[PDB]
């Protein structure tokens, strides 16, 4: 069982939800829209970081459409991305500030769940190895 | 303030129109604009009102069929009288029914009134 | 027999579009919801039409898997549920924001005046945001206070969980996680059945339209309750309907599982 | 129809005295009443706009009261300049009403 495979998709979904909520907040000019703008930025960053899927320890994996460019970009950041404790902490810290606005509370919850799944995966000792 | 134009000696059965022009008040809020008449030495008689926004107009049962109140412009309101009789001689007041904040109404602003004589 | 599959997909698309447009018309044109949409813009229709489409899709979702092509249709129905739930959630986020802004003195005067209803014993409220709390804390308070808000948050979270854990990779290579976390549909349907229990989205009562005339009393907002022609309006919400759509499939699936 | 009747068609009171004017509605008007003072040859002056809510510039001397169908006007310290006529107008019903104003009461200073 590889929890990182599900954590990646959960974080990507959380990023999409954060982008949608932030777009709704900014476009609708919700009170404290700046939290919506920050949610847009955080969701975009999470999507960019999570689009490149990792590699399964056993067996092969299926690439995401145009994943090569983004995974090559992520490779350049060294162990800050390979490690999953760092990824879980980063997701939690990016989700926290996005939870002060209703439109983005759902995105915050989804990102927190993704961070929890990453922490569970990291405890097992998994890491993100780029696919070549 | 308000002032009623018109008002002159009129033969019975003819028609007359009183024009109520404001000075500093615009008839575009949510207040009404009522017309009140007072025969010499008698009590006030209510003719009808005209909401500034909706345009709905109300008249007293006796004045429904022959009195027309219309807000011609943002500052002038006209009362048209038809089939005038000797009983319609009275001082006609133009009053603004100010709907205060609580929702209760009162004729805040009154016009000096114009004598109308039918004979 | 690809013709049958194409016909089924086309009929599904037609029914979804027809339901969306029909319920948009129902919640947008009629004067029953005149004040409701005066307060909520078109977000009322945009939130209540995906509600009908979601009732339809949630009825459809469980039928394909009740064995006692089909899985492709099940996936399409799930993704349609996701889309309509997205539209519903966005529209209701707009509704919550505007309602909270109106409850406090931070909206247009007419919306604020409408929001004052229900503060007295013999008044039915239109603005379901009763506590006078500013934004964004007001919307968050509504989310965890209203039964609709709590249930919506829970079922939406379980919906994203199901969708993200039902991806192709997890489903082919980690079927244990997929199957164990797919049973969040139980929470989904339990929350969805009671989702509309409170009836917070309210339109003017059927009888209130007789005593209260919309075109005669639209601009007399301040005078309601103290002039004969404009009695203060009374609002009432629709009863919960989604349980009717969802109970059938739940019973069929439960019978199927008992067979298994 | 809704008819208002001011029972005290003529009341007299000495200076610094009190005058009570009662204006009772034939139908339950929900406290939407107004009291006007009309000095001779002068447009009426609004005193109370609610049932008992004073208008701008009107002292606390002129008190409104009552609820439902019975309403009252009172003058604590009736002056020599209050020798006018007082009317009551109901704004609740305007659909079918012969006269909104409740007759008229003439106040005399003794
Ligand atoms: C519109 C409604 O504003 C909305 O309701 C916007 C809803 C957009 C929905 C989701 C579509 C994208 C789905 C993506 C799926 C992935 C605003 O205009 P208004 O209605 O006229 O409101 C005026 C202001 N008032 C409300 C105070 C009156
Ligand atoms: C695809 C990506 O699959 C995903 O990554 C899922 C991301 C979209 C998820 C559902 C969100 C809308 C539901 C919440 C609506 C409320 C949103 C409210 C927003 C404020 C999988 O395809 P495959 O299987 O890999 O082939
Ligand atoms: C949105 C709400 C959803 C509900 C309520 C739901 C519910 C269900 C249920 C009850 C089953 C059968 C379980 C069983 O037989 O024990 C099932 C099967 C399945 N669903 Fe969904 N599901 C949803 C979303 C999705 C999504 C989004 C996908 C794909 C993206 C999906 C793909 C599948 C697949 C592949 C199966 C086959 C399971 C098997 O063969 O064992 N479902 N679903
Ligand atoms: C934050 C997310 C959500 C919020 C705030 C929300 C809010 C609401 C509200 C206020 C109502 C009206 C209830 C009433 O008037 O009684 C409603 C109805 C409804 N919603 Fe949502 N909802 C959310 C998510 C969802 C999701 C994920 C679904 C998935 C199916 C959904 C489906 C429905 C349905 C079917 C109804 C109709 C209920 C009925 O007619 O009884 N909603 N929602
Ligand atoms: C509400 O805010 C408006 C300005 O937007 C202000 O004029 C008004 O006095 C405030 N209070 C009420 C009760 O409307
Ligand atoms: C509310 O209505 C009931 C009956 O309709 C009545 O007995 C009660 O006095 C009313 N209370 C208020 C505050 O209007
Ligand atoms: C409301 O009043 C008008 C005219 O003032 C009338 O045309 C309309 O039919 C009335 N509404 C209803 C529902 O009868």
């Amino acid at each position: 069982i590889e929890w990182a495979m599900w954590a990646n998709e959960q974080a990507l979904a959380s990023g999409l939800i954060l982008i949608t909520g932030g777009i709704v907040a900014t476009a609708g000019r919700f009170t404290q829209w700046y939290f919506g703008a920050y949610s847009i930025v955080a969701g975009v960053f999470v999507c960019l970081l999570e689009y490149p899927r990792g590699k399964r320890k056993k067996g092969s994996t299926m690439e995401r459409w145009g994943q090569k460019y983004m995974t090559a970009v992520v490779k350049l950041f060294g162990p800050f991305t390979r490690n999953y404790y760092v990824r879980a902490v980063l997701h939690l810290l990016l989700s926290v500030p996005a939870g002060f606005l209703l439109a983005t509370i759902l995105g915050t919850a989804c990102l927190a769940i993704a961070s929890g799944i990453y922490l569970l995966a990291a405890v097992r000792g998994e890491q993100w190895t780029p696919i070549e | 303030s308000l002032e009623e134009s018109g008002g002159d000696l009129v033969k019975p059965g003819a028609s007359l129109t009183l024009t109520c022009t404001a000075s500093g008040i615009d008839f575009s809020g949510y207040h009404y604009m009522c017309w009140v008449r007072q025969a010499p030495g008698k009590g006030l008689e209510w003719i009808g009102c005209t909401h500034s926004g909706d345009g709905t107009t109300y008249y007293a049962r006796w004045a429904k069929g022959r009195f027309t109140i219309s807000k011609t412009s943002s500052t002038t309101v006209t009362l048209q009288m038809t089939s005038l009789t000797a009983a319609d001689t009275a001082t006609y007041f133009c009053a603004r029914r100010y709907v205060f904040s609580g929702g209760y109404s009162g004729l805040d602003s009154w016009g000096p009134g114009t004598l109308v004589t039918v004979s | 027999n690809e013709g049958l599959s194409i016909f089924v997909i086309l009929v599904w698309l037609g029914l979804n579009v027809f339901l969306f447009v029909w319920y948009y018309r129902v919640y947008d044109i009629p004067p029953k919801f005149f004040y409701t949409r005066k307060l909520l813009g078109s977000a009322l229709a945009l939130a209540r039409a995906p509600a009908a489409c979601l009732n339809f899709n949630c009825m459809l979702i469980l039928l394909p898997v009740c064995r006692n092509r089909n899985l492709t249709f099940h996936k399409m129905v799930a993704w349609m549920i996701a889309l309509h739930s997205a539209i519903h959630t966005i529209a209701h986020l707009f509704n919550v924001e505007w309602c909270v802004n109106a409850r406090v003195n931070n909206s247009d005067p007419y919306s604020v005046a409408l929001s004052e209803l229900g503060d007295r014993q013999n008044e039915s409220y239109l603005n379901f945001a009763r506590k006078r709390i500013k934004n964004p804390e007001g919307g968050l308070y509504l989310a965890v206070t209203l039964l609709a808000g709590i249930t919506g948050v829970v079922i939406t979270l379980c919906l994203i969980l199901i969708i993200t854990s039902s991806t192709k990779t997890i489903r082919r290579s980690y079927f244990e996680v997929f199957w164990y976390t797919h049973h969040l549909f139980v929470i989904f349907f339990i929350g969805l059945a009671i989702h509309g229990a409170e009836r917070i989205v309210r339109g003017q009562t059927a009888e209130s339209l007789a005593v209260h005339n919309i075109t005669v009393c639209e601009q007399k907002i301040s005078e309601w309750g103290k002039i004969k022609e404009c009695p203060i309006p009374q609002f009432a919400g629709n009863p919960p309907m989604t349980w009717k759509w969802i109970v059938g499939p739940m019973f069929l699936y439960l019978c199927e599982r008992l067979v298994r | 129809a809704l008819v208002m009747t001011q029972t005290p068609s003529s009341v007299s009171a000495a200076v610094r005295g009190t005058v009570t004017i009662k204006c009772q509605a034939s139908e339950n008007i929900y406290s939407n009443l107004a009291w006007y003072q009309q000095k001779p040859g002068q447009p009426p002056k609004l005193l109370i706009y609610g049932a008992s809510k004073l208008a701008s510039g009107v002292p606390s001397r002129f008190k409104g009261s009552g609820s439902g169908t019975d309403y009252t006007l009172t003058i604590r310290d009736l002056e020599a300049a209050d020798a006018a006529t007082y009317y009551c107008q109901q704004f609740y019903d305007s659909l079918n009403t012969d006269n909104a104003f409740g007759g008229g009461t003439k106040v005399e200073i003794k």
